[PDB]
């Protein structure tokens, strides 16, 4: 009578990202400049 | 230029010798050397 071990992954860690903090940070001028590019943030948020 | 009193433990704007930023200032336990002025983190942003 033998006993064997098998290991299988199931889940994965969940992450969230912020656009303005990563790209611009603590500068308002960069935010006002970045407001005129598009809506990539919506796509990133939806995927995550 | 002018000068102003130092406030701590409140989110404020600071201009240290031309270095502009927004954040909260705290007493530090770090030890510097006579030829050093500030430190940096992994992403080359000032922390001390």
């Amino acid at each position: 009578i033998s006993v064997t071990t098998e290991i299988l992954p199931v889940s994965m860690t969940k992450t969230s990202v912020d656009c303005t903090m990563y790209i611009c940070g603590d500068s308002t001028e960069c935010s006002n400049l970045l407001l005129q590019y598009g809506s990539f943030c919506t796509q990133l948020k939806r995927a995550l | 230029k002018k000068s102003t009193n130092l406030v701590k433990n409140k989110c404020v704007n600071f201009n240290f010798n031309g270095l502009k930023g927004t954040g909260v200032l705290t007493e530090s336990n770090k030890k510097f050397l006579p030829f050093q002025q500030f430190g940096r983190d992994i992403a080359d942003t000032t922390d001390a």
